RNA sequence: GGCCGCAAGGUUAAAACUCAAAUGAAUUGACGGGGGCCCGCACAAGCGGUGGAGCAUGUGGUUUAAUUCGAUGCAACGCGAAGAACCUUACCUGGUCUUGACAUCCACGGAAGUUUUCAGAGAUGAGAAUGUGCCUUCGGGAACCGUGAGACAGGUGCUGCAUGGCUGUCGUCAGCUCGUGUUGUGAAAUGUUGGGUUAAGUCCCGCAACGAGCGCAACCCUUAUCCUUUGUUGCCAGCGGUCCGGCCGGGAACUCAAAGGAGACUGCCAGUGAUAAACUGGAGGAAGGUGGGGAUGACGUCAAGUCAUCAUGGCCCUUACGACCAGGGCUACACACGUGCUACAAUGGCGCAUACAAAGAGAAGCGACCUCGCGAGAGCAAGCGGACCUCAUAAAGUGCGUCGUAGUCCGGAUUGGAGUCUGCAACUCGACUCCAUGAAGUCGGAAUCGCUAGUAAUCGUGGAUCAGAAUGCCACGGUGAAUACGU
């Protein structure tokens, strides 16, 4: 806005184990307001991935996200006339926020048969550095690198 | 409204008071279940020749000051726009401007 | 742009209502009507007595008026003829037992409804608009509020366009609900067409 | 409250009925009969069930 | 025409005709692809939609005997209509009346229940019964019916560019003005500009200004925390009966009901700042700096909307532009646009069984228990003018099964048969139930809309109008996000 400051909401852990992240997560999830929906599906996810893994689930989890949070990106710029890309840096929340977002986006354009499914399968192939979400990561990154004159 | 148009609301409030008892009785006979199977016809043939006027469902309300045939309301026998006068100048007892 | 009814706004806080009894949705719409008929036919009536409120109350299975007028001796009369005409007529309109009650106005100059009345007929005599709101304006400062204010709109003069026209004086704050604010109308009939008048009257805060 | 087309443009009223039970329990000829002969103001309805 | 020049041209220098103005310097505004400062879901960061399909509903056009009249960039198009089968109805076709369907006056005779023939009906005729009350000093005729004649009634006929009243919009934007004094020949100016600050012409300081008014804020409603009064139709920790259930004796503690009160003021603490106004942070507290949501609309602008709510100056028609009646139309259909509902599916469809609400309405009304019918419903009949009875069974949710990516166990337009109910009467033109049928459609081109929190998204429930007829309008609660670096 123009000359507001907009402080934090406070978010509750998860029931299961005690994170903030996960519950991101199940919010970034659900839709039309049915969380316990998404609750479910992300359980069965994470107890499907620990098993093809031999870890903690929420060691699995972070592993999956490290290959998928970016560090740069490209912002638009109009004052000549033209259109200019500019390289600035991303800061924490917001390499998490689009992490997440990205990894829900891939999981949903799958073909497996149900949601959980699909979130496993795309969640071991980040593991794995396969998929479109690290494909995305590699765009915004060459991106970002075809332009460093303009930093 | 027009000085016609009251007047046939009042001769149809009259001919439906007169002939309220009749039309029970025909239409109770009509209704009843085993009854002569013939008186059934004669009925049915004899209630449609009282006046049209005498069914209750020819009459449309209007507003008692200004004859309107839209925007009634029934506790008040009034359009929307005579409410709102007698409203502001406060003779309507117990009624105000609401919030909540 | 456009204005809240002064009165209507401030019923229940600072101003009374003009009618007062309790009823079920079998009586509420005939009690209305029966109520419009007496107030009309006692407006009629009363034309040259400086009428000014006619209160209805509604006791047990009986009606009293009572009514504020600023020459009770001509409402009254000789002996009290003329208010018994008046109580049988209204007995006969309501369909019940009538009961008649006068009440005097000590101070017809601050007097929403009297003034605007005076003003009326003043306009429909050919007097000058603007001699007499100014008059009005006078008198009541004289006699001591706190603030007025009068309108007149129509063709005023005999003029071909229409306008409005309007004077004040003192204080006349109309956003604060706790100020005590007489307001009321009148109409004219001249030989161009109608003729509107609108009357504010300040005369503290409760 | 407008007399031709505005949809939005609106009033809204409202009209409140308050209420109240008395009762008496051990009563009495002359207490019955001065209940009966009494008369309140002229804008509150009176029920009594014997 | 003369003089001068190689030329290009220079110099001296008219008239006819035409217009009622052309011009200089200053003043108040409006505008600028001029400058400076500040705001708003204005952008940016996000979430869900409209534009493609079928259906509902309004408009343009076209057609018709008629498809009644009004609203038109934002500020008309689910708008006047909060409910067109007859009525409503103002339109069309045909049949009828002329002081009249609705009033006040004069004078010639008497009223109100039933019941037969002809009309589509309006409206014509034949018959039976009745003898009201009430100073009858006879004149009462009041109460209410026939005809006659004329002053009159009647008009949703035109002009919102003759008007009153009411309403939209810029805009809940922070502005708009006056008295006295002073400056200028004057139109005008100052105050209202300046340094800070604020949501705010809000506040302080300075200054040829000193003061005041309408707006801003406060007083009104609702929501969040306490306590003192009264406890049935509302309530059960402690006590004791048991057929298990607030059922019963009881109790006044608690939830709740509704009247009086308490509480929030930058009041307290530290730092900044002009020895200020204010600002950033902290304590205690249910709540903190306008705690959240409503009502409240300045001087004025658009010859804005409404003569069809009503009222009203001026025109216009009176055996007709005024009454009465039956049938039809306002629901048409090659086409174009606005606003909505239901979908295109596994975060789902179908079967079985099981938790948790709030706010309303009801006597020509709301209609329990029981019986009959697959069902919409029907029969017989308690209770309630209601914290007691009824409408009335929340849904999404949770548990266990099946369907396995197909135009399908997805979707439910159309069309055939058989019925129910309201109502004199459902052909044109109602809602609903059963059996059968099973269309487009696999996420929508250029455009384009809403929303900053208990909000968006998604799920059910109630009311007004109303014999019957909501996917619209007005209210109520359940689950419950994403994002705001910045101008």
């Amino acid at each position: 806005p123009r000359r507001r400051v907009i402080g934090q909401r406070k978010i509750l852990p998860d029931p299961k184990f005690g994170s903030e992240l996960l519950a991101k997560f199940v919010n970034i999830l659900m839709v039309d307001g049915k969380k316990s929906t998404a609750e479910s599906i992300v359980y069965s996810a994470l107890e499907t991935l620990a098993q093809r893994s031999g870890k903690s689930e929420l060691e699995a989890f972070e592993v999956a996200l490290e290959n998928v949070r970016p560090t740069v990106e490209v912002k638009s710029r109009r004052v000549g006339g033209s259109t200019y890309q500019v390289p600035v840096e991303v800061r924490p929340v917001r390499r998490n926020a689009l992490a997440m977002r990205w990894i829900v986006e891939a999981a949903r354009k799958r073909g497996d048969k149900s949601m959980a499914l699909r979130l496993a399968n795309e969640l071991s192939d980040a593991a794995e550095n396969k998929g479109t979400a690290v494909k995305k990561r590699e765009d915004v990154h060459r991106m970002a690198e075809a332009n460093k004159a303009f930093a | 409204a027009k000085q016609s148009m009251k007047a046939r609301e009042v001769k149809r409030v009259a001919l439906a008071d007169k002939y309220f008892a009749k039309r029970a009785e025909l239409k109770a006979i009509i209704s009843d279940v085993n009854a002569s199977d013939e008186d059934r016809w004669n009925a049915v043939l004899k209630l449609q020749t009282l006046p049209r006027d005498s069914s209750p469902s020819r009459q449309r309300n209007r507003c008692r000051q200004t004859g309107r045939p839209h925007g009634f309301l029934r506790k008040f026998g009034l359009s929307r726009i005579k409410v709102r006068e007698a409203a502001m100048r406060g003779e309507i007892p117990g009624l105000k401007k609401a919030s909540w | 742009g456009q204005k809240v009814h002064p009165n209507g706004i401030r019923l229940g806080i600072v101003k009374p209502w003009n009618s007062t009894w309790f009823a079920n949705t079998k009586e509420f719409a005939d009690n209305l009507d029966s109520d419009f008929k007496v107030r009309q036919y006692l407006t009629k009536e009363l034309a040259k007595a400086s009428v000014s409120r006619i209160v209805i109350e509604r006791p047990a299975k009986s009606i009293r008026v009572t009514i504020h007028t600023a020459r009770p001796g001509i409402v009254i009369g000789k002996k009290g003829e003329d208010v018994e005409k008046l109580r049988k007529v209204v007995a006969d309109i309501a369909g019940v037992p009538a009961q008649i009650n006068i009440a005097e106005v000590r101070k017809p100059e601050l007097d929403a409804k009297l003034v605007a009345d005076s003003i009326t007929s003043q306009l429909e005599r050919r007097v000058m608009f603007r001699r007499a709101m100014k008059r009005a304006v006078q008198n009541a400062m004289r006699l001591g509020a706190k603030g007025i204010k009068v309108e007149v709109s129509g063709r005023l003069g005999g003029a071909e366009i229409a306008r409005t026209e309007w004077y004040r004086e003192g204080r006349v704050p109309l956003h604060t609900l706790r100020a005590d604010i007489d307001y009321n109308t009148s109409e004219a009939h001249t030989t161009y067409g109608v003729i509107g008048v609108k009357v504010w009257i300040f005369k503290g805060e409760i | 409250i407008s007399p031709h087309v505005n949809k939005d443009a609106r009033d809204q009223y409202e009209i409140r009925t308050h209420l109240r039970l008395v009762d008496i329990v051990e009563p009495t000829e002359k207490t019955v009969d001065a209940l009966m002969r009494l008369d309140l103001a002229a804008g509150v309805d009176v029920q009594i069930s014997l």
